[PDB]
């Protein structure tokens, strides 16, 4: 389904409106979901929340008809970044098979974090297999967006390189990989190889050579 | 007290019956509702169906014509059978316990109520890929190292996702960092795990890298040393 | 010709047809230009054609005239008076049968306040006897004469149409406006009435005691529900807040009494009509306009209209 | 109506009745009188 983006500043209070408004008395469930992970039922009955969920997650009760279903997250932290689903059940419409749209919450104002570049040379076993791979591993950066540049000696290398799109680590920073594949003769016939990782305004380099 | 764990083939050929299972630990299976949910890349959470405590079934009309949910009360296992799979059927398949809620707005004598279901405890997920391409175990290579230092383990050219990696058969846990894979143009994923250990530990704390790739039943080990 | 569909609430089986969502082509303020409009209609106000086509219930028997929505259907006490040179005599006998020599008599210029309440089976908001509970027919030994009972204690009844309706005006002609039912805000529930189960059992017993004096201290008398007829007479039909309810009363007359609850109440499922027919005439029918909001009226049952079959 | 189409001014608010053309609109002096005893 489509995704509706929402942005909340770090520490503020998030007001996530439900995708479909109720025609009658309702029973709305709120789910938290970060892709690549099992969803977390935040609130089941309009305002009832299960155990293990802080009081900062709140839903609106069905007292008088007219009030919309809104999930309220107070004191928003970087961990609150996920997709939030509104499972809407009411007396007029049928059986709620669909979970609905998806509010993509992003928390603004997080501290900027600089990468941790680490470059490895081709292992001897791989070189023994008539192949060779340079792996450039970038981690612990925020905002999650980098740019990698491979250079053979000083000339730039653009063929044979694969790079991961950033992925949020468990500590709310981002990590990326980059693999340069070259023949074992290209690895020997050059003096050194470099991985230049540019993040935000700056660029950082790690170099490795066959010694 | 109650935990769920999925299990699947990882890779299934197109136009073939997919099959998954889910195991309940701590609680029983014949006294709760259970739902199957999946999530494709780019597509949201999709409710597939559910089964009752009386083992009554009900499928999403989205895929009603080709889904069969079951249950084996002998050991708290419930299964899922989706046939005629296509490329769009590949996703993470979750398994969850559904709790029935009876919302009442009028008179229960006149049926002025409706039932809603909510999943309160999920599994972890089983990745499933639909592809004519064959399986292939990975090649593992040691990334020898040089305040502290960093060594690693290179897992290249496998299919399909995923691959689990532990260090020292599970003993080494602090400072481990396994990186998301990379889909090269060849069509095979290449991974990389890296731990940051104290420099003096080089002599001679052995570092065993445990690679596992179930869709090929090809586990391997390798040691790193300067 | 009406094109109708069921309106929402995939509710209990065969209660979705009880109200319908009907669209039709209607005249406008311009005689040559049609309009497609829609209105919500109760099931009792339409009939099929045999597809999902419908027509108003009255179209083959009567003309129809909608009530001017500013006039109140709420009964106001009327006092009947006699011209000068005449007089009204009142029988002050507290155990008066309705016929025969009344020993206590007074004269009045005008009768007491009488509300023109038209109800069926159960008499609403009427006057109460002071002792016991009288029973009046002209030939009680005749089963074809209706028995008129009159309570001394008021057994209360609460009725409601919980659905929050909306009225939508529709210009069907220059100066003419048809008031349609817009939609329902909130839930779609069932209109009904409550009467305390405790009081209705006690009051239904006092009727039994006085019925005995005409049929024997030993005989067994039984209450059963209506045995057919038009809808107005097979139900406790009445008007509440502007709507015309039609309440099933099988829960009120389902009791057998021998020769010689306390917490909850009994509920009466009522249906609702808008196109109500004239009672002793044909060709004339009235459309009661839709009442907006939630409806609830509170009244007392002060009498009944029973009928014997001839145990 | 918004072309050169038109409608009578009253069509959206009122019904209309044309005066019987034989009745005179010319005011005639009226005398108001009180009943006997007034
Ligand atoms: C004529 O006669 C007629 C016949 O008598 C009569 O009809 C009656 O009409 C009234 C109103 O028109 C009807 O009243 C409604 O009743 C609903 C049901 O209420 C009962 O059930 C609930 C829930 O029960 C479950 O949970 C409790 C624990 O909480 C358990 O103990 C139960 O066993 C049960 O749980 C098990 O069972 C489930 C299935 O069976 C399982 O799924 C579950 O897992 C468990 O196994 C009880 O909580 C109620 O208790 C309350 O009332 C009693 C009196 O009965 C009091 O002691 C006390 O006040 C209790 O609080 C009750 O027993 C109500 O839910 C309904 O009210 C809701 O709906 C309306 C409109 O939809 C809302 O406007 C209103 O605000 C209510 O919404 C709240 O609750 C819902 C549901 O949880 C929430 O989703 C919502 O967000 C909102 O929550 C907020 O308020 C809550 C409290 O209000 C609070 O908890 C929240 O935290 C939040 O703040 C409505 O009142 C009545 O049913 C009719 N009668 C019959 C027989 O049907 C008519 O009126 C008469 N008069 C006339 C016609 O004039
Ligand atoms: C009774 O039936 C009529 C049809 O004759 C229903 O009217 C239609 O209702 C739908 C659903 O609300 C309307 O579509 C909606 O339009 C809005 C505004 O663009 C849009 O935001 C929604 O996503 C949806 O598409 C439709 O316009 C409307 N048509 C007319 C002519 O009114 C009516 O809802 C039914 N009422 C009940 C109580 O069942
Ligand atoms: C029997 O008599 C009682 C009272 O004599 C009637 O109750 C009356 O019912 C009407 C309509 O149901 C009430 O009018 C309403 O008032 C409320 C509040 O002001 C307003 O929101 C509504 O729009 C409407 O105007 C009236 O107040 C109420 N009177 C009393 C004293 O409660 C009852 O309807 C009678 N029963 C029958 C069958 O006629
Ligand atoms: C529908 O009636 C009419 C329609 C059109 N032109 C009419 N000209 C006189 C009418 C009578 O007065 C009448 O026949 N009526 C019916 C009974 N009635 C009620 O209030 C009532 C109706 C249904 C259920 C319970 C009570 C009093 C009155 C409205 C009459
Ligand atoms: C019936 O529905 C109407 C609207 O269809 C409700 O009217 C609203 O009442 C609230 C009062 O809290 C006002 O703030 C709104 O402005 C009103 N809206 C409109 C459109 O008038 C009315 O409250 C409902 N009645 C019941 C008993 O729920
Ligand atoms: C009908 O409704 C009336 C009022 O809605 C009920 O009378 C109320 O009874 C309670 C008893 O606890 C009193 O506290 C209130 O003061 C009463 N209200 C009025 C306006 O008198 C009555 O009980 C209801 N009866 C039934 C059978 O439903
Ligand atoms: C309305 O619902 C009833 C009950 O489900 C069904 O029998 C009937 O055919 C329906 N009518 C229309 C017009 O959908
Ligand atoms: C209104 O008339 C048209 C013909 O011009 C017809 O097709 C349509 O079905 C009519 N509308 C309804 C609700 O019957
Ligand atoms: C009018 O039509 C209804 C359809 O149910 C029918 O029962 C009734 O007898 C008809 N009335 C006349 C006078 O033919
Ligand atoms: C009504 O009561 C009077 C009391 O004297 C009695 O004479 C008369 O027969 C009674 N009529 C009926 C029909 O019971
Ligand atoms: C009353 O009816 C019975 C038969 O039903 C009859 O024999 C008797 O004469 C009637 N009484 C009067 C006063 O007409
Ligand atoms: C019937 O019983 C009552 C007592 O409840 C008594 O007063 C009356 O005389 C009795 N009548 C007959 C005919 O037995
Ligand atoms: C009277 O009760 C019987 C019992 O089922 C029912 O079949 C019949 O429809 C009822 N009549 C009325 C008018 O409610
Ligand atoms: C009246 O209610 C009884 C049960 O309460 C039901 O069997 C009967 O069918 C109802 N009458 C009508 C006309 O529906
Ligand atoms: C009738 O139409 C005229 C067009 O000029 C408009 O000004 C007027 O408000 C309308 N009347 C009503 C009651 O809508």
């Amino acid at each position: 389904s489509y995704v509706r983006p929402l942005s909340v500043a770090l520490g503020e209070t998030a007001s996530i409106s439900c995708g479909r408004q109720a025609l009658g008395s309702r029973a709305v469930q709120w789910y938290q979901h970060r892709p690549g992970q099992a969803p977390i039922l935040l609130i089941y009955n309009n305002q009832d929340r299960p155990s293990g969920i802080p009081e900062r997650f709140s839903g609106t009760p069905d007292i008088n008809f007219g009030t919309r279903a809104t999930l309220t997250i107070s004191g928003v932290e970087a961990g609150d970044e996920a997709d939030y689903y509104c499972h809407m059940w009411d007396s007029r419409s049928g059986f709620s098979w669909s979970f609905g749209g998806a509010t993509r919450l992003t928390v603004l104002g997080q501290p900027k974090a600089a990468p941790s570049v680490t470059l490895f040379p081709p292992s001897s076993e791989e070189l023994q297999a008539n192949k060779a791979t340079l792996v450039c591993l970038i981690s612990d950066f925020y905002p999650g967006a980098v740019t990698v540049a491979w250079k053979a000696d000083s000339s730039p290398v653009k063929a044979g390189v694969e790079t991961t799109t950033p992925s949020k680590q468990s500590n709310n920073k981002y990590a990326a990989s980059s693999y340069l594949s070259l023949t074992p003769m290209q690895w020997k016939m050059h003096k050194s190889y470099s991985c230049q990782v540019t993040h935000e305004g700056s660029t950082v380099e790690k170099t490795v050579a066959p010694t | 007290q109650v935990q769920l764990q999925e299990s699947g083939p990882g890779l299934v050929k197109p136009s073939e019956t997919l099959s998954l299972t889910c195991t309940v630990s701590g609680g029983s299976i014949s006294n709760y509702y259970w739902s199957w949910i999946r999530q494709s890349p780019g597509k949201g959470l999709e409710w597939i169906g559910y089964i009752s405590d009386s083992e009554s079934t009900n499928y999403n009309p989205s895929l009603k014509s080709r889904v069969i949910i079951s249950v084996d009360t002998s050991k708290n296992q419930l299964s899922l059978k989706l046939n005629s799979v296509t490329a769009a059927d590949s996703a993470i398949y979750y398994c969850a316990r559904a709790q029935q809620g009876k919302r009442i707005y009028g008179m229960v004598s006149f049926g002025e109520f409706f039932y809603y279901y909510y999943m309160d405890v999920w599994g972890k997920g089983t990745t499933v890929t639909v592809s004519s391409a064959s399986t292939k175990g990975p090649s593992v290579f040691p990334l020898a190292p040089s305040g502290t230092a960093a060594l690693g383990c290179l897992v290249k050219d496998y299919f399909p996702e995923p691959v689990t990696v532990s260090w020292n058969s599970g003993a080494l846990t602090s400072g481990v960092h396994t990186f998301p894979a990379v889909l090269q143009s060849s069509g095979l994923y290449s991974l990389s795990s890296v731990v940051t250990v104290p420099s003096s530990s080089l002599g001679t704390q052995t570092y065993i890298c445990n690679v596992n790739h179930k869709p090929s039943n090809t586990k391997v080990d390798k040691k790193v040393e300067p | 010709t009406l094109q109708c569909t069921n309106v929402t609430n995939a509710i209990t089986d065969d209660m979705r047809g009880e109200l319908k969502n009907c669209s039709f082509n209607m005249t406008t303020e311009l005689r040559d230009k049609k309009q497609k409009v829609y209105s919500l209609f109760y099931r009792l106000d339409v009939v099929q054609i045999n597809n999902k086509e419908y027509r108003l219930i009255n179209c083959n028997t009567s003309a129809i005239t909608q009530a001017c929505p500013k006039v109140s259907f709420e009964p106001i006490p009327i006092h009947y008076c006699a011209p000068a040179g005449f007089a009204i005599l009142k029988c002050k006998d507290k155990k008066f049968n309705g016929t025969g020599p009344c020993p206590s008599v007074s004269t009045v210029q005008c009768t007491h306040g009488i509300k023109p309440v038209v109800s069926t089976q159960l008499l609403l908001n009427g006057s109460l006897a002071e002792e016991e509970v009288m029973i009046r027919s002209e030939n009680i030994t005749n089963n074809a004469k209706n028995i008129l009972v009159q309570f001394n204690t008021p057994v209360q009844i609460n009725c409601t149409r919980p659905n929050n309706n909306t009225r939508k005006s529709i210009r069907i002609g220059p100066g003419q406006a048809f008031y349609a039912t817009g939609d329902i805000i909130g839930d779609i529930r069932q209109a009904h009435c409550n009467v305390s189960k405790a009081t209705w059992n006690e009051t239904l017993g006092k009727v039994v005691k006085q019925l005995r004096k005409h049929f024997g201290n030993n005989t067994i008398i039984r209450f059963a529900n209506s045995s057919g007829g038009d809808l107005e007479v097979t139900t406790h039909s009445f008007n509440c807040g502007g709507e015309f309810f039609y309440c099933n009363t099988s829960g009120l007359f389902n009791s057998t009494w021998i020769s010689n609850g306390s917490n909850d109440s009994i509920t009466l499922p009522c249906r609702i009509k808008q196109i109500i027919n004239m009672w002793q005439r044909i060709g004339q029918a009235m459309y009661a306009p839709p009442i907006q909001g939630v409806i609830r009226c509170v009244s007392n049952i002060t009498g009944l209209i029973l009928t014997r079959d001839g145990t």
